[PDB]
């Protein structure tokens, strides 16, 4: 209810290190219980071996789709889709963890990490943690995105949990 | 645009 969470993070299976994670527990308690619970991987599944799909430079990382590492899937702790918790945290830095969805109340396990600002997300998606270290790692992943999101490297969580 | 979609990725 508390721990600081990470990721292991490999480039075409080349590690690349640790990106840690604080996550804003007094915001929105069911939302970072969601992804530490989810990286600890305690209920069978989560993020340890899934990749980030959709990569795009001057913008943000999208992972979390550890059921169809496409777009199309991920569940959450509470089952396929949650509420959104709230909208208090709004995306104003580099770094920032989000959900993404498929409009209102539909969060499940799929999340970004911001590069930029993302001002036009607030009161949208939900802000829920800062990356704390690691920044320079999210920067490389961006590197290998594109304008579409297509990566061109494999980007894999291969451990994840909490520190 | 710049959207964070779940599977109807829009401009």
């Amino acid at each position: 209810a508390m721990a600081n969470v990470f990721f292991n993070i490999s480039i075409n299976d080349k590690p690349e290190g640790r990106i840690v994670f604080k996550l804003y527990d007094e915001a929105v308690p069911k939302t970072a219980k969601n992804f530490r619970e989810l990286a600890t991987g305690q209920h069978g599944f989560g993020y340890k071996d899934s990749i980030f799909h959709r990569v795009i430079p001057q913008f943000m990382l999208q992972g979390g789709d550890f059921t169809r590492h496409n777009g199309t899937g991920g569940k959450s702790i509470y089952g396929e889709k949650f509420a959104d918790e709230n909208f208090q945290v709004k995306h104003t830095k580099p770094g920032l963890l989000s959900m993404a969805n498929a409009g209102a109340n539909t969060n499940g396990s799929q999340f970004f990490i911001t590069t930029v600002p993302t001002s036009w997300l607030d009161g949208k998606h939900v802000v829920f943690g800062e990356v704390i270290e690691g920044l320079d790692i999210v920067r490389k992943v961006e590197g290998k995105g594109s304008a579409s999101g297509k990566t061109n490297a494999t980007i894999k969580i291969t451990d994840c949990g909490t520190v | 645009x710049l959207l964070v979609t779940a599977g109807l990725v829009l401009a």
